[PDB]
């Protein structure tokens, strides 16, 4: 369900596996453009194993189709992030996500 | 407990019966708490006796009496003034305390809950001139206004009072929504909570829904905030059901409160060109320009940089083009007078577009775009890239 | 834009009463919201609007309320929590601090040097949302506290600069919005554990040269600056009782050995005598304390020292170091200048103020209050248990936030896991003076109080609640000796709600009555002093208990008897462990039990006591009879007939326990006799032996909820201590009809024992 | 074990004067209001602000000890007498006489460390005949008309303390089965002696000298509507303690024996009733035939025939 928007190549040569851990940055937000998260604020890269089922599928499914330092734009339906119940305070059931996804380092 | 006092003959020899004069306050209270009980059943029974049925109009309707009374009672809880003596204040404290007192322990606050449920059955002033008169009708507000302040004056301070009567908070909240008394219910909660944390422990989902719905429907309001703090904390001590209730129901959607976010200054930059086209003298209706960078940073602080290219109009003939009015997150294509590119998505009126393009990305380094621009037939065209 | 709302009031005002509420919905501990929230505006527009000079005052103010709660109140509070229990490891680094710079014309600087305290550690978590299931969000989301601290001492600096000047355009505003929020941010960040030694350094040449102590502040300025010297004063405090734990190591190395020293000298050197005797029950009889006690004790001419001389002298050395250290004859300096110069300038409003300023005055001027308020909750365990006590202080510390919230499902489960962990916890065992130091007795019985208030006999909700705090007291007055007489003082008022958690066979442990129980039991100095401002209390809730029944049992089907087994049972339990004790009854607490129950004749059943029922034998065996009728039950439910005999046969045992005794006192004291009288005469000996011989099967098991075998135990000591074993003829009758049909059923055993 | 016996008997001993220099660095208007003053004035609106129970208020109970100690041939006599009202006067005009009788009325009768403190600082304030404290202190008592206090004095005067036999046996039973510490307080026999001591001492230095009005004020409070008669309260209290006395000494028949405990609780008890008596026989110095006729239609016949009758034995 969720779809990638290339932003700027990344040399698509590198690519996620199994059994790996990738370091991103990205700056999520809601579909009306409500910026809800982001990675650049703390100053700090997210950090997140592959198939380890730690983040949602909606992010994890669009940064195994990525590249080393790939930009994309994750696009990604309701029923793959949070579903009818959405986040309790912050995402709205029945809600849309994008995410501005950058591979940093791939390990 | 109670015995029975029966007059007899013989007796018991344990009587022993001393007197006790009552203060000048207390007789003063029970007297005027004599005169309004009264006064309120006489209003009571007026009332009833037209909002039961369509019954011959001989009936007392004390309007302005209830009024004058209501005035006067309203006044007699007036909490002491704080450009006042410190002694002086806490005697007018104590004295209305023991008012107060006096007047919960006969049960009025029920009589004036009765009295605005009685008044209640109606919808406006027009709604009720008609049936009991125009006078009436004209003040049905008024007495509504002024039975909602005294009821807040009698649990203003005391911490019994609002423990006591905290059983009827769900006709209060339901209520809520009349539009013609919201303020002096919402005065009358939030007395309420303030006070007693007894009062916080009925408060249901239902409750801060219709809280929350009234936020929504009567505006901007900053004492519905003031409510939903009082609701979150009582006495140094949380409620964590009301806090994540209030969290949940209040802000996951966003179109309420006032939303915030942090952006970029972005300025443009344009040459001392001018393009008019009309009959008569015309300039071949037919423009070209190239473009290209030499150093850019997707992110610079925290956000992605703003970088677009394109042409804007102007108002009639004249220069300030219309658009985001100064020193703000606006370039070109944020608004109708103004058409821009950057690289992935056409801007126009700030909404961005999304096109297709040979290795379509961002406007990184060394990047030449050139923009056409063809007047009449055809519209403003950019190649990026050749 | 931001700054355009200073124009707009409406919005202006609207935005600051979001603010206070976006604060109010995290103010405590809880970081399921404060997640939420940290999105909700963002990561640095607090940073740039804490930073930002054209502020509307009021925003400025209520984000820096929001930064202060979000991230740094939670911990900034359960840091504070623990400010006044000074608990120290002896490790190698703790014993060099024993020098205290005091000499040499210096006196060092306030939170400069060591600390080797126990303190919880701080953890926040990163705020995430694209992570599914996050672990637990206990702590707190992370925030950047290197930046922070930077930009508050740059800013201070700024506002100190400006404020020297007196110019008319402050941030935000006046002045108390440039500067309260400000010096609030520097105190939490102060209070959090942050600014080590040179940033303190800093810290302190802000205000120290001899300033902002000399400016013209505003009175909620100058409130917060209270606080600030208040922790000034807290952190030299830390650093005394530091250095006296620090010296006091080397002297009983130095005293411990020389004491075993001498005792081995004048255990070599014997010379057998009168006095060698007297002078050696010193090491078997007087306990550590006194024996402590009494060695040490040098202040006026001569005492009865031992031997080491040599550590006197130090001692006293150390003693002259503590109060030159101490105000007695620069901190104190400054600060009593201070604070009766504000005062000399102007007269002051918001008595809080006043108030905070008269306490640092009296508290610079006495100076050695701290100490002998601190030292009582000093204590120090060793260098290898650490993360072991580092947890249960965690722990007590989440009961403590526990307790400063209601309390709800979520709440019960948080302090139920909290007290298992307690409980767990080895030092609970090893160190039983910690916990008294500590408080946590009291910590659990304030907030059992907050489970069994709202109500008296209408709700007993949350009953798990009550149970674990319950369980929890009993266990730590049992591993005692003076916790019992710690719960012995709280044992007056659980005693007025003890009616709680009875009549329902699911805590027969955990109960109010049963952990005054367990503080009264085995103790004759506590027997003694309970004296009787509850003995009545106890005696009337008997007298109702036997009077009504017990509207949750007719409610749940039970027959309706005409008075309740259950209540009236715990009762006589409660009374039988406060008048027998050691195997010998306090005659005074007997004595008064007898007379208050001979007063309120309800107290005892009906079936026995009254105008109607004869006595025990038929009312043991009507018990008996109802037992084998199910129809007089509730159609694991309470036995009825079985109820009725275990309340009969606890009231006997009481009166049983409550004779005077084996005739030590009675054969020539006049009240004992009396007493005695009074009871032969309650309880005939017919009845008695009559309920003894019954005989009851020897059962393929049974149930075992009926006539129990140790009902016969208690008519069996009522016989032995009130009328006793004298008389031959009567001897061999009673082992003829109460005891042979017993010992046959027990021995008639080969491989079925059921029942031991 | 050694920092307990260390904080126990080592730091609390004693160690510091500083009473009277802080005061006197306190009262200087350096430049209104002098910060004593001040403070004053805080601890009279924290006793008049209406409240349902007196709090612990560790300031004011460490403050007014403070304010209390600060206070204490020819020449070297004469001297000494000047200074000590000098001293008082420092304090007494800023307030004090009024805030320790709002203090004992905001108490309405509850023995505590607030009303134990704030007798001490009355002790302080009127040591000696100070007729202009005791003037203050009537004409703001007749200028606000209050029970409260008057109320407060008797409920405080109902409970003060009396000596029962059966805790001091029982404790000596204690005692004789192990060696239980001994208990601060008296041995829990006799509970607050020296706050009875105190309070007692109080009334006395409240009609120290002739003064006939408050004498009178003591026993009919005229101007007000609900007078309570503190000599007849008083009279109760020296029977109650009488019949204390009695009891104890018919516990000590037969036995030719005092022990330590028998002595230190009997001279407790004597103490306090010499302090009863010289209360009463400073109610009825001045010829105040009010007080006169009060004491002889009363109780005290039945406490000093008592007395008589356990003098006549011990002896």
């Amino acid at each position: 369900g969720v779809e990638i928007e290339t932003i700027s190549p990344g040399d698509g040569r590198t690519f996620p596996k199994k059994g790996q851990t990738c370091v991103v940055h990205y700056t999520g937000m809601l579909q009306n453009g409500k910026k809800f998260d982001s990675s650049r604020d703390r100053n700090k890269p997210f950090k997140f194993r592959i198939g380890k089922q730690e983040v949602i599928k909606g992010f994890e499914e669009g940064a195994a189709q990525m590249s080393l330092g790939q930009r994309a734009k994750l696009t990604c339906t309701p029923d793959v992030a949070y579903g009818a119940t959405g986040h309790p305070g912050v995402i709205p059931p029945n809600a849309t996500l994008i995410f501005d996804v950058e591979l940093l380092n791939l390990e | 407990i109670q015995r029975k006092a029966i007059m007899h003959h013989e007796g018991h020899m344990d009587d022993g019966l001393n007197l006790s004069r009552s203060q000048h306050e207390e007789s003063r209270t029970a007297r005027v708490i004599r005169s309004t009980v009264f006064l309120f059943n006489r209003f009571i029974r007026g009332l009833d006796a037209l909002s039961k049925k369509v019954k011959l109009p001989t009936i007392d309707l004390p309007i302005e009496s209830v009024s004058l009374s209501l005035q006067d009672l309203i006044g007699y809880f007036h909490p002491p003034d704080e450009h006042l003596e410190h002694e002086d204040k806490q005697n007018r404290l104590r004295a209305l305390k023991n008012r107060q007192n006096l007047f919960q322990e006969e049960g009025m606050i029920n009589l004036v809950l009765e009295c605005i449920d009685r008044l209640h059955v109606y919808s406006s002033a027009a709604h009720f001139a008609d049936v009991a008169g125009r006078e009436a009708g004209e003040s049905w507000k008024s007495i509504l206004n002024s039975l909602y302040e005294l009821l807040a004056a009698l649990i203003r301070g005391n911490r019994k009072n609002c423990a006591q009567f905290s059983g009827s908070l769900d006709w209060l909240i339901s209520r809520l929504e009349r539009l013609e008394a919201s303020s002096g219910i919402l005065e009358v909660l939030h007395c309420v909570l303030v006070e007693s944390p007894e009062a916080l422990n009925i408060i249901k989902e239902g409750h801060i829904k219709s809280i929350i719905s009234l936020l929504d429907k009567h505006g901007r309001n900053h004492k519905v905030l003031d409510v939903l703090c009082s609701l979150c904390v009582c006495h140094g001590v949380a409620v964590r059901s009301n806090q994540h209730l209030i969290c949940d129901n209040l802000l996951p959607g966003r179109d309420l409160l006032l939303q915030t976010r942090l952006v970029n200054h972005v300025s443009s930059m344009r040459p001392n060109i001018f393009l008019g086209v009309s009959e008569g003298s015309a300039q071949y209706k037919k423009w070209y320009y190239e473009l290209m960078v030499d150093h850019t940073e997707p992110f610079v602080t925290a956000e992605a940089t703003h970088l677009r290219v394109g042409w804007a109009s102007t108002e009639g003939y004249s220069p300030y083009p219309g658009g985001g009015e100064e020193w703000g997150g606006n370039g070109v294509g944020d608004d109708l007078f103004s058409y821009g590119f950057d690289g992935l998505h056409l801007w126009s009126g700030c909404i961005a577009r999304t096109v297709s393009s040979p290795n379509q990305h961002l406007l990184r380094t060394d990047d030449v775009i050139s923009c056409c621009l063809d007047l009449s037939a055809p519209s403003i065209s950019f190649r990026i890239n050749g | 834009d931001i700054l355009e709302l200073t124009e707009q009031e409406e919005l202006l005002q609207f935005h600051y009463h979001t603010l206070r509420l976006y604060s109010a919905v995290c103010a405590l501990g809880n970081h399921r919201v404060a997640h939420a929230l940290c999105s909700h505006v963002d990561e640095p527009q607090l940073l740039y609007a804490i930073e930002n000079k054209y502020m509307p005052g009021l925003l400025r103010a209520g984000y820096y309320d929001l930064l202060i709660d979000i991230h740094l109140s939670s911990y900034a509070t359960a840091r504070l929590m623990m400010n006044n229990e000074f608990i120290v490891p002896m490790t190698e680094e703790t014993k060099s601090i024993t020098l205290f710079p005091d000499e040499n014309k210096k006196h060092g600087l306030p939170g400069i040097g060591l600390s080797t305290s126990l303190r919880p550690r701080m953890r926040f978590s990163s705020p995430s949302f694209v992570s599914i299931s996050n672990d637990c969000y206990q702590y707190s989301p992370e925030f950047p506290l290197d930046i922070l601290k930077a930009k508050t001492i740059q800013m201070l600096t700024e506002a100190v600069k400006e404020g020297s000047l007196h110019a008319r355009d402050p941030v935000g505003g006046t002045t108390e919005f440039l500067f309260v929020p400000l010096i609030k941010l520097f105190y939490t960040l102060l209070i959090m554990g942050i600014f080590h030694n040179e940033d303190l350094k800093h810290i302190l040449q802000l205000i120290e040269p001899s300033g902002l102590l000399q400016m013209k502040l505003p009175e909620p300025v100058k409130l917060q600056m209270c606080l600030l010297l208040q922790y000034l004063c807290d952190c030299q405090v830390r650093h005394r009782i530091e250095a006296i734990v620090a010296f006091s190591d080397d002297f009983v190395a130095k005293l411990q050995d020389n004491q075993r020293f001498r005792y081995n000298e004048v255990m070599q050197a014997l010379n057998m005598s009168a006095a060698l005797t007297a002078r050696k029950t010193r090491e078997f009889r007087s306990p550590p304390q006194e024996q402590i006690n009494m060695l040490l004790n040098f202040k006026d001419d001569k005492s009865e020292c031992p031997c080491p001389e040599e550590i006197r002298d130090q001692l006293l050395d150390f003693h002259e170091d503590l109060m030159t250290h101490c105000g007695i004859e620069s901190l104190q300096q400054l600060i009593s200048e201070t604070m009766v110069r504000w005062a000399q300038e102007s007269v002051i409003e918001d008595p809080e103020l006043v108030r905070a300023m008269f306490v640092l005055l009296h508290r610079q001027y006495d100076g050695i209050g701290g100490l002998v308020r601190a030292l009582p909750k000093t204590y120090t365990i060793n260098g290898v248990s650490v993360e072991d006590t580092i947890n249960l202080l965690a722990s007590l510390g989440q009961i403590r936030s526990l307790l400063s919230v209601r309390m709800g499902k979520e709440e019960e489960k948080l302090m139920i896991r909290g007290l298992g962990d307690i409980m767990n916890n080895k030092v609970f065992y090893q160190h039983p003076n910690l916990m008294r130091a500590l408080g946590m007795h009291e910590t659990v019985m304030e907030v059992m109080v907050n489970v069994l208030g709202g109500g008296e006999s209408k709700e007993i909700t949350f009953p798990k609640m009550v149970a674990n705090c319950c369980r929890f007291l009993c266990y730590f007055c049992r591993i005692s000796r003076q916790n019992q007489k710690a719960m012995f003082d709280h044992l007056s008022y659980l005693l007025e709600n003890s009616s709680v958690g009875l009549a329902s066979p699911a805590m027969r442990g955990s109960t109010p009555l049963d952990v005054a129980a367990a503080s009264v039991m085995d103790n004759n100095e506590l027997a003694l002093a309970l004296r009787e401002p509850d003995l009545e209390k106890v005696v009337r809730y008997l007298a109702g208990c036997g009077l009504q029944s017990c509207q949750m049992l007719v409610s749940k089907g039970y027959p309706d008897i005409g008075w309740n087994p259950v209540e009236g049972e715990r009762y006589l339990d409660f009374l039988r462990f406060a008048v027998f004790c050691n195997g010998e009854s306090v005659e005074e607490n007997a004595n008064v039990v007898v007379r208050l129950l001979i007063r309120r004749p309800e107290c005892f059943g009906p079936a026995l006591r009254g105008e109607g029922g004869n006595g025990l034998l038929a009312a043991m065996e009507e018990a008996i009879k109802i037992a084998e009728d199910p129809s007089r039950d509730g159609p694991d439910t309470i036995h009825m007939g079985n109820a009725i005999m275990t309340f009969y046969a606890a009231l006997i045992d009481l009166l049983g326990r409550c004779a005077p005794e084996m005739h030590l006192i009675h054969a020539g004291k006049g009240e004992a006799i009396r007493i005695r009288s009074i009871l032969r005469s309650l309880i005939p000996l017919g009845d008695l032996v009559g309920v003894i011989s019954i005989a009851f099967q020897m059962p393929e098991p049974d149930m075992s909820a009926g006539f129990c075998p140790d009902h016969k135990a208690a008519m069996v000591l009522f016989l032995d201590r009130v009328y006793g074993i004298e008389v031959q003829d009567f001897l061999l009758h009673l082992l003829e009809v109460g005891f042979l049909p017993d010992l046959r059923a027990a021995a008639s055993l080969d491989t079925a024992a059921l029942s031991x | 074990l050694f920092l307990q016996g260390y904080e126990k008997s080592w730091i609390e001993t004693e160690e510091h004067y500083f009473e009277d220099k802080l005061i006197e660095d306190l009262a200087k208007p350096g430049a209104r209001v002098d910060p004593l003053h001040q403070l004053i004035l805080l601890f009279s609106r924290t006793a008049l602000t209406e409240k349902c129970k007196l709090e612990e208020d560790f300031l004011y109970m460490a403050y007014a000890d403070i304010m209390a100690k600060s206070c204490h041939s020819f020449e070297e006599k004469e001297m000494e007498k000047q200074k000590l009202l000098y001293q008082q006067a420092r304090l007494h005009d800023r307030g004090a006489a009024e805030m320790v009788l709002q203090t004992i009325s905001a108490s309405k009768g509850e023995t505590g460390p607030m009303v134990a403190a704030t007798l001490k600082l009355g002790i302080a304030i009127l040591n000696g005949g100070n007729s202009t404290v005791q003037q203050k202190m009537l004409d703001y008592l007749k200028e606000k008309k209050d029970v409260g206090f008057f109320q407060s004095l008797a409920g405080l005067m109902q409970s003060c303390s009396v000596l029962d036999l059966n805790a001091f046996e029982r404790q000596n039973k204690a005692e004789g089965l192990g060696m239980v510490t001994e208990e601060g307080s008296g041995e829990k026999v006799l509970q607050d002696d020296e706050f009875t001591c105190d309070l007692f001492r109080f009334l006395q230095l409240l009609c120290e000298g002739h003064n006939s009005d408050f004498q009178n004020y003591l026993r009919t409070q005229t101007g007000n509507n609900t007078t309570v008669n503190i000599i007849i309260s008083t009279v109760d209290y020296l029977l109650r303690v009488q019949e204390s006395i009695s009891d104890f000494y018919w516990y000590y028949s037969g036995k030719d024996i005092i022990d330590e405990q028998g002595q230190r609780n009997f001279s407790k008890a004597i103490q306090v009733a010499k302090q009863v008596f010289n209360t009463l026989t400073e109610y009825i110095q001045g010829p105040c035939t009010g007080n006169q006729q009060s004491l002889a239609h009363s109780r005290l016949w039945d406490a000093v025939v008592g007395f008589l009758h356990v003098f006549a034995h011990m002896q």
